[PDB]
């Protein structure tokens, strides 16, 4: 048996602000690990209704939840229990820029992430202050290791209201608690979607699914 | 109010010479919050310079900045440098830190005034 169950559920929370406007979001979900599938149901607790497009915070809401071919070692599933925690520049093509860091932990068949997002530099008149976005379009993070962690790279993509694209490129690096068997570069398609929403986005369902392979 | 943010470093330099600017703030746990530059220049408005995550494993710069200036960030103390190297006459102002975005936590602030010539 793995401690990483067919099925795990989710509890989170994140504290941030964007732009100066603090806030919070709690979360549950379940997801399939092994499937590389999610969803969460998110929460706004403090802060709304948020001034800003929800999408910049959905990729902040774990790479346990990814289909590893076997060939491929899983440097996240290998992590638990102990966990592993995970930081992220989002830098988009007009200076907008997001760090977030999250720490994710078990405990049963639970996974717990404690998330922190700051943003800001966004033009108060551009696409993520005025609500422009539609949708991430899906992508594909490019893996690699360096100083002995691992590390992703990925282009990120924006779907605007009549049409245009808005970009990002996202760093992140992964680290587990404990040394696991890293991999050898890969790549993660990812596909994120908001299912559903209320009006002002402070009831949110959430789905991920990422898959991982080598070229 | 223990919390108080301390930036040091700032002087008078020629164009094409160096800083090495910190920042040192108390009152927070190590390492649990983003550290934030910033700079404001006489009658210009503030601009963003640089950004180092809480536990120093991503950074971020703006352009104008971007392969001259280096983010770091002790991993023991919330204390963070920002090496200025090739320095010009527009990064003259007053630099200043910020612990996470949105706190109203910010310190005095630390003048660099760049010559040229
Ligand atoms: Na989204
Ligand atoms: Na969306």
């Amino acid at each position: 048996a793995s401690v990483i169950k067919p099925e795990m559920k989710i509890k989170l929370r994140m504290e941030g602000a964007v732009n100066g406007h603090k806030f919070v979001i709690e979360g549950e979900g379940i997801g399939k690990p092994y499937e590389g599938t999610q969803t969460l149901d998110l929460t706004v607790e403090e802060g709304a209704p948020l001034p800003f497009s929800y999408d910049i915070l959905t990729p902040a809401f774990n790479r346990a939840f990814t289909k590893y071919p076997e060939d491929i070692p899983d440097y996240f599933k290998q992590a638990f229990p102990e966990g592993y925690s995970w930081e992220r520049s989002m830098t988009y093509e007009d200076q907008g820029i997001c760090i977030a860091t999250s720490d994710i932990t078990m405990e049963g068949d639970c996974f717990f992430y404690e998330i922190r997002f700051d943003g800001t530099n966004f033009p108060p008149n551009g696409p993520v202050m005025q609500k422009k976005t539609l949708k991430w379009e899906p992508s594909t993070e490019k893996m690699y290791v360096e100083d002995g962690v691992l590390k992703g790279d990925v282009e990120m993509a924006l779907l605007l209201e009549g049409g245009g694209h808005y970009r990002c490129d996202f760093k992140t690096t992964y680290k587990a608690k404990k040394d696991v068997r890293l991999p050898d570069a890969h790549e993660v398609d990812h596909r994120i979607e908001i299912l559903s929403h209320d009006k002002d986005y402070n009831k949110v369902r959430l789905y991920e699914h990422a898959e991982a392979r080598y070229s | 109010s223990q919390v108080q943010l301390v930036e040091s470093g700032g002087g008078l330099v020629q164009a094409g010479g160096s800083l090495r600017l910190s920042c040192a703030a108390s009152g927070f746990p190590v390492g649990r919050a983003s550290m934030w530059w910033y700079r404001q220049a006489p009658g210009k408005e503030r601009e963003w310079v640089a950004a180092i995550s809480s536990y120093g494993w991503v950074t971020a710069y703006a352009d104008s900045v971007k392969g001259r200036f280096t983010i770091s960030r002790d991993n023991a103390k919330n204390t963070v440098y920002l090496q200025m190297n090739s320095l010009k006459p527009e990064d003259t102002a007053v630099y200043y830190c910020e612990v996470s975005v949105g706190t109203g936590y910010r310190g005095q602030g630390t003048q660099v005034t760049v010559s040229a010539g």
